[PDB]
Parts: C-alpha cells; sequence; structure tokens
RNA sequence: AGCUAGUUGGUGGGGUAAUGGCCCACCAAGGCGACGACGGGUAGCCGGUCUGAGAGGAUGGCCGGCCACAGGGGCACUGAGACACGGGCCCCACUCCUACGGGAGGCAGCAGUUAGGAAUCUUCCGCAAUGGGCGCAAGCCUGACGGAGCGACGCCGCUUGGAGGAAGAAGCCCUUCGGGGUGUAAACUCCUGAACCCGGGACGAAACCCCCGACGAGGGGACUGACGGUACCGGGGUAAUAGCGCCGGCCAACUCCGUGCCAGCAGCCGCGGUAAUACGGAGGGCGCGAGCGUUACCCGGAUUCACUGGGCGUAAAGGGCGUGUAGGCGGCCUGGGGCGUCCCAUGUGAAAGACCACGGCUCAACCGUGGGGGAGCGUGGGAUACGCUCAGGCUAGACG
RNA sequence: UUGA
RNA sequence: UAAAAC
C-alpha cells in the first residue's frame, strides 16, 4: 500500500522525465486523473489515458520534453523543470484565496483541491476560492 | 493626627447595634413561627408568623436588610410554616398564606 | 553642528571638485588645481585599490559633504526616502535639494552652501512672507523664496543677487532677480541634478 | 449562545451525573498539522436517563456544583462501547508508567 | 524528525550562559581588593600582568585586571569592576575601572585616554 | 452618574481636549464610552470646535450630565437651541 | 509520575444581590493524570514595545485596560458599593511616649531623609485651565492636575561664523636634503551677527454668576493666568565652546622616534625577544560631533533547535534485536452527513501606538484631524474537491 | 627543552 | 643562542 498516491504519482512522473521516458503508468484514481488534466492544459505533459496493465486500471502519461541541445550533452531541458508535493497525509496545508501563493512569479502553477473541484492558482484565484494545496509545478 | 471623620466609626458602631437588634428580634420571631407550626398549632404559628413577615419588611426599609434578602426570609419562612402545618393540618387564622 | 573646517581638504579627499566656498573654485586659485590629490602626510603616494566598502563609504561622504549636512540628518533623510514611494535614490536627492538652506544656494542669493545656510539663520531669508531661519526648513512646490527687505540693501545681497543678473536657474526653479524672490517650481527629477554621485552606492552603503 | 458540545459518556458512576468526553481538532498553531485534543465534561442528568457508551450533545449551563457547569442537552447516538475503549485502555496504560507495575 | 515529532517534543530553546557574574547583570560593581598580586602569561606570551583580587559587594571574589602602564592600587583600596576578560591570565574575567574610586587614572596618558581615566592636558 | 466633559490630549502647552462621554468616576485621560467632538482651546484652525449634535442629544436624554465647560461648548454648537 | 477527604457527585439546609462543596449535616464512592495531573522553579497579564525579509525571538518602563497589594497574618462592622492605603478589632515584628498599669504609629500619596546600589530629581509655583467631592449658590477641599526646577537619560531643532585670502608665514612633522605635509588652514580685509541690552507683550478664559427673557431656548454684561514680564514681535548689537574613538586583518585611516617576550595591547585571529603601520608619544589621517567611547542586557547576522529553514555510512547523531500498547499515518468505486477545509454577509477587534493623508507650533521632535488596516472569536447563509465520519461495493495491499 |  | 638551562 501507497501511504499518499498523489506523491507516488508526481514522482513517478519526475523520475520518468529525469531519464527522458515516453510515457509512464501510474495506478488510477479519480482524483489522479483530476491533477493529470491540470497538468496536460497547462502543457507540461502531452497529455494521458486510461489503460489496463495485468487486467487493473492505470493511467499511461505521456511526458514532453524540450529539443535536444548542443556542446557537450544534448538532453534536452525538461518542460516539468520542478514537481513537489505540498499537503501530506500527516500534514495538510490548507489555504485561503489570499493566501494561494504565486508560483516563479507566474511562470509556474500550484495545483490546489478545492470544493469547486480540482484547479490551478490562477483558476482557484478567479472563482475566489481556497483549498487543500496539492503541489507546485514548474 | 486626628481627621474629624472618626465620626463614620462613631457612627457605624450606632447603625450596627440598631441592625444587630432588628435581626436578632427577626429571628426569634421567625424560630418561635417555625416551632409552633411543627406543633399543628396553626391558630398561633400565623399569627406570629405576621409578625415575623411585617418585622422583615421593616427591616428591608433601611440598611438593615433590604432586597431579595427579605424576600428570600419571607419564602424560607412561609415554606417551612405551610409545610410543618400540613403534617396535621388545620390552616386557621390564614394569616399570611394565601389559599 | 555642521562641519566647520577646511573644506577644500574635502575635495582632494573625494579627488573631485566640490564647491564649498563658490568663487575661488572657479578660480585657479582653487586647492582642486593646485594640488588634486588626497589631503595629508601621504596623499601623494599611490592609492591602493579600494575595498567594496571603501567605495560606497566614500561616494557617500561625497554626496553628504556637499550639502554639509551632518550624518545624523543626512541618515534621518535617507530614511525617510526609502520609506517613500519610488526609487529611494531619486526621491532622496529631491529632499536634500528640498532644504531652504540649500535652495537659497540654487537661487544664487548666496555663493556657496555655506554661506546660505547663515543667511537663513540670520534671518536674512523668507518664505511666503513670512520669515524662516532653519536651514533644514523643508521647501514644497508654491512656496517663494524671498530676501527680507530690512536685508534688501546690504552689501553682500548687491552682488550676489546682482551678479545674478543674466544668469540661467535649475528647472524646477524660477528667479525674479528684480524684486529679489524666487519660486520652488517642482521637485528636481534625478536627470535635473548633475551631481558627481552615484546614489546606488549610496543606497547599498546603508543597504550594508 | 451558550456553548454546544458533542461527546461520549465515558462514566455514570455518580448519581445524576454522567462524565462525557468531547474533542476537538485544530491545526497546530506552528507545525500545521490537524492535531486532536481532549477534555472531560461533567454533565448533569437528573433523570439519570444518559448511559455508557451515549454520544450526546452537551450544553453550557448554570452552576449545578463544583465542577458541573454542563446539562446533557440530547441523545446523538445510543451505544457504542467502540469509544469508550479507546478512553478505558488509554487509561490502564497509565499502569505501566510509574516505579510500580501495570500492563503491556 | 517527523512533524508529528516536533509536534511531541517541539525545538528546545537555547539558553545562554554569562560571561559576566557581575551579578545583577549590573554594568559594574564594586569591590575591595585583597591582594595585589601579578601574574604570568600563559600560551605564548610573557610579561607581569598586574592582577588584583577583589571582594565585590556582590558578595564574590574575583580576579580582576589592572590595566595601564601603573596603578596604585593597595591592599584595601576601593575599586570598580566591569568586566571583560583578558585572553591571556586565565582567571581574569573582568577589569578595574582606572578613574574611579581609589584607583588613579593613568599619568601622561594622552591617546585613547577616556579609557584609563585620564583628564585632558591643558596647553598654551 | 455618566458624563459629557473634556479629556486633555494635546500636550505640553498644546492643549487639546475630546468632548467625551465617560463615568464620572473614571480618570479623565482615562477609558471613555464615547468621544462626541473636540475642542482646541487656542482655536489654532478654523476647525476648533466640533460636536456630534445628534450623539449630544442622545446622551443627554439618558442622564449624561455635562461640566460646565462642556455645556457651553455643546452650547456654542447648538446642542440646546429648540427655535 | 502518580495526585485527592470537602476529595467527586447526590438529598436537605445554611449563606449571598446571585449560581456553586462557598459552608454544614446525611448518603453514594467518586474525581484527576503522559493530551502531563501532583510537585518544584520563575513570573502580575494585556493593548503594545525592541528586533527580524518574514516566520519568529525577546520584552511588558512611560501612556491606556484588567488584576493584586497597602509593615506581616487573620476578621468582620458600616454602607449602593469595602472586608476598606491616609476606618475599626486581634495576633506578630519593629519604632516612639510611659507616673511600668498602659498607650501611639505605618509615605507601595507629593516633596524630602536614611539604608542598599554602578544608578534615578525640588522638603518648588498654582487652583488660572481640565477633572473630581460636598453645596440651591457664593464657595470650599483637591501634592489628581496644569506648570516651573534639577540630570545631554532619550528624541528633534540650533550655534562655535560667512565671502576673499601665498605656486603656500612661522612653529611642528617627514625628507632621496631638491623638497613633501599641516593648508586657505592662520595672520590679515570686508560682511553677518548667537550671546547679550532696551521697548512692546500673548493665546490658553468663558463659563459658573448677574440682568432681560420663563431660573429653559435665545440675548447682553462682569470677574478670573500659576506658567510670566516667559513665548513671540520691534530696535540696538559682540566673530564668539570642541570634543571623543579609531588608523595590523575583519574595518575607513601611515609615517618617525621611544621601548626590546620588557612596559604593555587584545572583540576574534593575535602583536612585543633591536630598526613594531598592532605597545607609548608625536606629526599626519579616518569616523562621528555636544557629544564620543566603555560595560551590561535584548534581537540580528545564527538555515547554529531549521514551521518558513538542518541533519544522523566515515564529521555530533539509528535505539543491540524482536513482539507489541497507546498514538501518528491509510488502496480503488459509490452514496448520506458536512467535523476539518474553503466562501459570502454580519457582529467584535476601545483609546493610544503603528501606516497614509491634510493640518498647528518659523521647521522638526511633539501634537490635532481624517482615512485605511487587521489575525482571532460569535452569528446567519452557502460549497463538497481533499481530510474525517457513516453505509454499501471492489481486489491491485495484507492474510489464508 | 620553550617560543617562531 | 632569544630564552629555560649548564
Ligand atoms: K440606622
Ligand atoms: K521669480
Ligand atoms: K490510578
Ligand atoms: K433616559
Ligand atoms: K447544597
Ligand atoms: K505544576
Ligand atoms: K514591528
Ligand atoms: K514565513
Ligand atoms: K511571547
Ligand atoms: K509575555
Ligand atoms: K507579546
Ligand atoms: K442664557
Ligand atoms: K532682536
Ligand atoms: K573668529
Ligand atoms: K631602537
Ligand atoms: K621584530
Ligand atoms: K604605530
Ligand atoms: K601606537
Ligand atoms: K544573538
Ligand atoms: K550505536
Ligand atoms: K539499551
Ligand atoms: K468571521
Ligand atoms: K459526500
Ligand atoms: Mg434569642
Ligand atoms: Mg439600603
Ligand atoms: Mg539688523
Ligand atoms: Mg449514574
Ligand atoms: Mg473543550
Ligand atoms: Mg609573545
Ligand atoms: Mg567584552
Ligand atoms: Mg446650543
Ligand atoms: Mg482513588
Ligand atoms: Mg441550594
Ligand atoms: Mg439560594
Ligand atoms: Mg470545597
Ligand atoms: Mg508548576
Ligand atoms: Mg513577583
Ligand atoms: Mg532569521
Ligand atoms: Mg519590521
Ligand atoms: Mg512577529
Ligand atoms: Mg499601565
Ligand atoms: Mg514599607
Ligand atoms: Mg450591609
Ligand atoms: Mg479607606
Ligand atoms: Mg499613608
Ligand atoms: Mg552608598
Ligand atoms: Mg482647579
Ligand atoms: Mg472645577
Ligand atoms: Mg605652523
Ligand atoms: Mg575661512
Ligand atoms: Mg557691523
Ligand atoms: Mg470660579
Ligand atoms: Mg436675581
Ligand atoms: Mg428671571
Ligand atoms: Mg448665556
Ligand atoms: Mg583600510
Ligand atoms: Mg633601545
Ligand atoms: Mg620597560
Ligand atoms: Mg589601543
Ligand atoms: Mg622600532
Ligand atoms: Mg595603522
Ligand atoms: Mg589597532
Ligand atoms: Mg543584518
Ligand atoms: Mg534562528
Ligand atoms: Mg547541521
Ligand atoms: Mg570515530
Ligand atoms: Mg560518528
Ligand atoms: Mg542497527
Ligand atoms: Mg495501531
Ligand atoms: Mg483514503
Ligand atoms: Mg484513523
Ligand atoms: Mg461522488
Ligand atoms: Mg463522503
Ligand atoms: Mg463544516
Ligand atoms: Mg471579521
Ligand atoms: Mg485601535
Ligand atoms: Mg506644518
Ligand atoms: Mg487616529
Ligand atoms: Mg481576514
Ligand atoms: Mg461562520
Ligand atoms: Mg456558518
Ligand atoms: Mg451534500
Ligand atoms: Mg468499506
Ligand atoms: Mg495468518
Ligand atoms: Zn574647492
Amino acid at each position: 500500500m501507497l501511504t499518499d498516491p498523489i506523491a507516488d504519482m508526481l514522482t513517478r512522473i519526475r523520475n520518468a522525465t529525469r531519464v527522458y521516458k515516453e510515457s509512464t503508468d501510474v495506478p488510477a484514481s479519480r482524483f489522479k486523473e483530476e491533477i493529470l488534466r491540470i497538468l496536460a492544459r497547462e502543457g507540461f505533459i502531452k497529455g494521458y489515458e486510461r489503460v489496463d496493465v495485468d487486467g487493473k486500471p492505470y493511467l499511461r502519461v505521456y511526458l514532453k520534453y524540450g529539443p535536444r541541445r548542443q556542446g557537450p550533452d544534448p538532453r534536452p531541458e525538461q518542460v516539468i523543470h520542478h514537481i513537489r508535493r505540498i499537503s501530506k497525509p500527516g500534514r495538510r496545508v490548507y489555504v485561503g484565496v489570499k493566501e494561494i501563493p504565486r508560483v516563479r512569479r507566474g511562470l509556474g502553477i500550484a495545483i490546489l483541491s478545492t470544493s469547486k473541484g480540482v484547479l490551478t492558482d490562477r483558476e482557484a484565484r478567479k472563482l475566489g476560492v481556497g483549498g487543500e494545496l496539492i503541489c507546485e509545478v514548474w | 493626627r486626628n481627621l474629624s471623620a472618626l465620626k463614620r466609626h462613631r457612627q457605624s458602631l450606632k447603625r450596627r447595634l440598631r441592625n444587630k437588634a432588628k435581626k436578632s428580634a427577626i429571628k426569634t420571631l421567625s424560630k418561635k413561627a417555625v416551632q409552633l407550626a411543627q406543633e399543628g398549632k396553626a391558630e398561633e404559628a400565623l399569627k406570629i408568623m405576621r409578625k415575623a413577615e411585617s418585622l422583615i419588611d421593616k427591616a428591608a426599609k433601611g440598611s438593615t436588610l433590604h432586597k431579595n434578602a427579605a424576600a428570600r426570609r419571607k419564602s424560607r419562612l412561609m415554606r417551612k410554616v405551610r409545610q410543618l402545618l400540613e403534617a396535621a393540618g388545620a390552616p386557621l387564622i390564614g394569616g399570611g398564606l394565601s389559599a | 553642528g555642521r562641519y566647520i573646517g577646511p573644506v577644500c581638504r574635502l575635495c582632494r579627499r573625494e579627488g573631485v571638485k566640490l564647491y564649498l566656498k563658490g568663487e575661488r573654485c572657479y578660480s585657479p586659485k582653487c586647492a582642486m588645481e593646485r594640488r588634486p590629490y588626497p589631503p595629508g602626510q601621504h596623499g601623494q603616494k599611490r592609492a591602493r585599490r579600494p575595498s567594496d566598502y571603501a567605495v560606497r563609504l566614500r561616494e557617500k561622504q561625497k554626496l553628504r559633504r556637499i550639502y554639509g549636512i551632518s550624518e545624523r540628518q543626512f541618515r534621518n533623510l535617507f530614511e525617510e526616502a526609502s520609506k517613500k514611494k519610488g526609487v529611494t535614490g531619486s526621491v532622496f536627492l529631491g529632499l536634500l535639494e528640498s532644504r531652504l538652506d540649500n535652495v537659497v544656494y540654487r537661487l544664487g542669493f548666496a555663493v556657496s552652501r555655506r554661506q546660505a545656510r547663515q543667511l537663513v539663520r540670520h534671518g536674512h531669508i523668507t518664505v511666503n512672507g513670512r520669515r524662516v531661519d532653519l536651514p533644514s526648513y523643508r521647501v514644497r512646490p508654491g512656496d517663494e523664496i524671498a530676501v527680507a527687505e530690512k536685508s534688501r540693501n546690504l552689501e553682500l545681497i548687491r552682488q550676489n543677487l546682482e551678479a545674478m543678473k543674466g544668469r540661467k536657474v535649475g528647472p524646477w526653479l524660477s528667479l525674479d532677480v528684480e524684486g529679489m524672490k524666487g519660486k520652488f517650481l517642482r521637485l528636481p527629477d534625478r536627470e535635473d541634478l548633475a551631481l558627481p554621485v552615484n546614489e546606488q552606492l549610496v543606497i547599498e552603503f546603508y543597504s550594508r | 449562545p451558550k456553548k454546544v458540545l458533542t461527546g461520549v459518556v465515558v462514566s455514570d458512576k455518580m448519581q445524576k451525573t454522567v462524565t462525557v468526553l468531547v474533542e476537538r481538532q485544530f491545526p497546530h498553531p506552528l507545525y500545521g498539522k490537524v492535531i486532536k485534543r481532549s477534555k472531560k465534561y461533567l454533565a448533569h442528568d437528573p433523570e439519570e436517563k444518559y448511559k455508557l457508551g451515549d454520544v450526546v450533545e452537551i450544553i453550557e449551563s448554570r452552576p449545578i456544583s463544583k465542577r458541573k457547569r454542563f446539562r446533557v442537552l440530547r441523545l446523538v447516538e445510543s451505544g457504542r462501547m467502540d469509544l469508550v475503549e479507546k478512553y478505558l485502555i488509554r487509561r490502564q496504560n497509565y499502569q505501566s508508567l510509574s516505579k510500580r507495575g501495570g500492563k503491556a | 524528525p517527523t512533524i508529528n515529532q516536533l509536534v511531541r517534543k517541539g525545538r528546545e530553546k537555547v539558553r545562554k550562559k554569562s560571561k559576566v557574574p557581575a551579578l545583577k547583570g549590573a554594568p559594574f560593581r564594586r569591590g575591595v581588593c585583597t591582594v595585589v598580586r601579578t601574574v604570568t602569561p600563559k600560551k605564548p606570551n610573557s610579561a607581569l600582568r598586574k592582577v588584583a583580587k577583589v571582594r565585590l559587594t556582590s558578595g564574590y571574589e574575583v580576579t580582576a585586571y589592572i590595566p595601564g602602564e601603573g596603578h596604585n592600587l593597595q591592599e584595601h583600596s576601593v575599586v570598580l569592576i566591569r568586566g571583560g576578560r583578558v585572553k591571556d591570565l586565565p582567571g581574569v574575567r573582568y577589569h578595574i575601572v582606572r578613574g574611579v574610586y581609589d584607583a588613579a587614572g593613568v599619568k601622561d596618558r594622552k591617546k585613547s585616554r577616556s579609557k584609563y581615566g585620564t583628564k585632558k592636558p591643558k596647553e598654551a | 452618574m455618566v458624563k459629557i466633559r473634556l479629556a486633555r490630549f494635546g500636550s505640553k502647552h498644546n492643549p487639546h481636549y475630546r468632548i467625551v462621554v465617560t463615568d464620572a468616576r473614571r480618570k479623565r485621560d482615562g477609558k471613555y464610552i464615547e468621544k462626541i467632538g473636540y475642542y482646541d482651546p487656542r482655536k489654532t484652525t478654523p476647525d476648533w470646535l466640533k460636536v456630534d449634535v445628534e450623539r449630544a442629544r442622545y446622551w443627554l436624554s439618558v442622564g449624561a450630565q455635562p461640566t460646565d465647560t462642556a455645556r457651553r461648548l455643546l452650547r456654542q454648537a447648538g446642542v440646546f437651541r429648540q427655535e
């Protein structure tokens, strides 16, 4: 058993991209799927899709990267130079709308889970609501 | 030395005595009444009970008891009295107690 | 209060020309002209590479010494400038520049700042017709700075205000050489002033 | 408004008085983690109406005694010693914490 | 530590021990001299540093350095202690205030005078 | 009894009072119940005396007793004019 | 690390303005504690204050709010109110009177004395102003207060001069002995004119009161200033206090002589044993300036107790291992609830302070006015993603 | 032996 | 060799 599926996911991703994988499977849950959408729309990953491995539901997550590069070490840049978990079991982090942070002066996002669904710090700010600060990506 | 308002003391001692005396009477009569009732002697148990009521209310006219202090006493009195009587019966003189 | 001592030695230390004397500072009789090198028994030896600190110091010393203001008053002004909205550097200068003892100097009633200071003290100056003998008094926009009538006929105010005929006056100021009165038009913009000083360094000195 | 609290009756060895265990949750002031603290209230029960295991509402009342400043508003949920258990046990572990002896 | 841990034990605040039990943390303490010895420097020094055992008002007895070229402190000299150790003589953690009470200022001192209690010499 | 009086707030030689409603027993510069005006005895500005007439009238309506000086100022501001 | 007998609860009383083991009979045998009881130590709490980028740390003097105390202990009387600082009773310690039986007293009110201490003021003026008590009022009382006095203790403003002056006096200091420095600094020339001397001279004070009117609204009139002959205005008018720390690195400022592990310096690293920019003096220089240094103490730098924001193979740090209690934490789907969480409205968040703005003292310090802030908590309404809870389902964890 |  | 010491 995973103690925190959401962190598990952000990591599977963190790890998959650090070795330039093409996709990466993660056990499914609506909530996880919901975050992937934000992740897609913001253009961090190419997208994802429901699949079945060994007969159990997963979520292929097609990752994205920059272009090849010059000089020593041609490995591309990462679209996801960062992806950390904020709230964690046994230390949840909740914020008010005036308390939603601004990741990298806006060049990054923060996915919150509010009583109006899962949204980015901009979306959440817009609808004028706060919630559980899930993670920040940039 | 000599703060002429020693007069306040001088007076408190009088008022003290004046009160102490009014209450001493209230108590004695209250008992007398409670005792008479406790023996079924309704006729006079109330007779005396009324003096007590009257004495109490008068004491409340000035600083002696004044207030709900009186109320409390009249209450606890008629309460004890009516009861000790209704343990033999016959509320004769029907002094202070109603119906 | 105020320095009160050899002022040319200050020019020589900052290596730049400061005008703590008005005339003479223009004449080749100036000390910055004769021996343009630090005062003292070592002013002529090779100056060692100054430390980042020395630089910020010397720079700020320069600016402050230009107005003859005390490190005390000089600092309080800077802290006031910091708090206010707007580029601290600019605001600071506008403030140092709004000092009556200085405005009187800008309007040529005096040849130097140290002189304009004494003019203010000895009541020879006026603000909106009311007397003011506070060198630190802060002139606001619209205020009119004049000369006490009782003073208008002074052997000194003659030359100074006379020699002011046909002379230009800073963009933020207007001078009426006849009525012996000028007007503080607006707070000097950083670019209006041309001081041999880099405020960034100053802002950074008080940063430390 | 008179404060109202909800808890479990963890004792009723007292005449017309039951011990209600109320819990609360709050963000630790510096560390944020939601922590759960709890307190026991001696509520007034004039009819010996409530029993061990009863979850009830307690309401700020006028003093009934030193210590008693609450009355049982109403029964929220009948029997459930699962809660009473935690308590008894947590208190039972106290034995094994001195210089004497108890249980593991 | 985990958060649960910090929630349970929390961090412990750093306490600070004094270098000057001049008691009441008082800036200065008055005392009377016992001895007026001399001491040997340690580590890599050599000289006859002038110390003084002092019985303070604060019910204390401690050694205190006598700064300056030379003093006039006998046995029962009334002195003022000010605190400031002396890297060389372990045990000496205070200084006598030249210029206060029985300890006379320093003579012929023309520079760092406020320290060493020396009035300004007239000149003309 | 409650009162409508002056509370000194200026500074040395620079007195500025506050017309206040405070309990009679309180120190003067102490905790008042309500400010209902102010007064600059040296009338150093065009506005050296303001009074919330509606409010003053309210307190007077419930017992508040003005100082003889506060009564004077309250009058000057038309608290008692009934034309 | 266990605590508890009025102890926890009950019935009936007593008591108070009033609830209540507050107190008393009688009855039950309870109550409290690792979510830290009991004990020990220390301490009046708060608005705020200092510091910090913040989070936080430290703090509670002045001012405002609450509490407690009035030589120490206890008690009640009087009264709307007290268990009463300048009221009462008793015990105690002390001081004073004593014809020895016995009495008198309590500055943690203002001022002052003495003691202790490194250290903290005038036995001042006034009741004019504000406020308070009593009085129908005149008025009386008010060491509350408004003022002055002393102390650079702090903050702010101000002066010890301004302009001209030698390819540059003398003196003093270095020197390649040519000269370099102090330095336009000085003397000088001219100008202004703090101090001081005359003249004028204040706001703060219009009420209470009297008259008219109705003892009201309204109107009219009179008295009253401690600060003070002070502030300030005008006239005249002298060129007239500068000190303190530092100059080896950190750290801005360097040379000669003296001294020779000595005398001494020293915040840390360190410096002095013959040529020391580090000891002492001198010339020169840097910093700051009616102050400048020192000591002590708080925060900072210190992400060095790390929530923001740290670590544990060899640096300090994994428990010798297991079993397991409490606690902490919890896979996937659906539904109810709506505690956590989030949202709107509302109440509260005093004044002062802090922030912004305008304004009053010539400025400022200081002060007045106005505006904007605000976490937390109460109330009403709403949201339901996540956490929690209840109910049902699943098989990917676990177990068989 | 000390110190550098 | 400056000293401690011989
Ligand atoms: K009487
Ligand atoms: K003009
Ligand atoms: K036990
Ligand atoms: K009324
Ligand atoms: K009872
Ligand atoms: K304790
Ligand atoms: K602050
Ligand atoms: K923070
Ligand atoms: K605190
Ligand atoms: K505190
Ligand atoms: K605090
Ligand atoms: K009238
Ligand atoms: K004059
Ligand atoms: K002169
Ligand atoms: K020599
Ligand atoms: K040497
Ligand atoms: K030297
Ligand atoms: K030296
Ligand atoms: K520190
Ligand atoms: K070990
Ligand atoms: K062990
Ligand atoms: K609220
Ligand atoms: K739900
Ligand atoms: Mg009798
Ligand atoms: Mg009465
Ligand atoms: Mg003149
Ligand atoms: Mg029971
Ligand atoms: Mg509770
Ligand atoms: Mg040595
Ligand atoms: Mg020290
Ligand atoms: Mg009126
Ligand atoms: Mg027991
Ligand atoms: Mg009862
Ligand atoms: Mg009762
Ligand atoms: Mg009890
Ligand atoms: Mg304790
Ligand atoms: Mg204490
Ligand atoms: Mg910090
Ligand atoms: Mg700050
Ligand atoms: Mg803070
Ligand atoms: Mg206070
Ligand atoms: Mg005493
Ligand atoms: Mg009474
Ligand atoms: Mg009394
Ligand atoms: Mg007294
Ligand atoms: Mg003494
Ligand atoms: Mg008076
Ligand atoms: Mg009065
Ligand atoms: Mg000379
Ligand atoms: Mg000159
Ligand atoms: Mg003249
Ligand atoms: Mg009068
Ligand atoms: Mg008449
Ligand atoms: Mg009449
Ligand atoms: Mg009138
Ligand atoms: Mg240097
Ligand atoms: Mg020699
Ligand atoms: Mg020697
Ligand atoms: Mg030195
Ligand atoms: Mg030498
Ligand atoms: Mg040096
Ligand atoms: Mg040095
Ligand atoms: Mg810093
Ligand atoms: Mg820290
Ligand atoms: Mg570490
Ligand atoms: Mg080892
Ligand atoms: Mg190790
Ligand atoms: Mg091991
Ligand atoms: Mg468990
Ligand atoms: Mg779950
Ligand atoms: Mg759980
Ligand atoms: Mg659903
Ligand atoms: Mg649910
Ligand atoms: Mg809720
Ligand atoms: Mg609110
Ligand atoms: Mg406020
Ligand atoms: Mg102004
Ligand atoms: Mg305000
Ligand atoms: Mg808010
Ligand atoms: Mg609400
Ligand atoms: Mg609500
Ligand atoms: Mg719902
Ligand atoms: Mg289930
Ligand atoms: Mg098994
Ligand atoms: Zn020049």
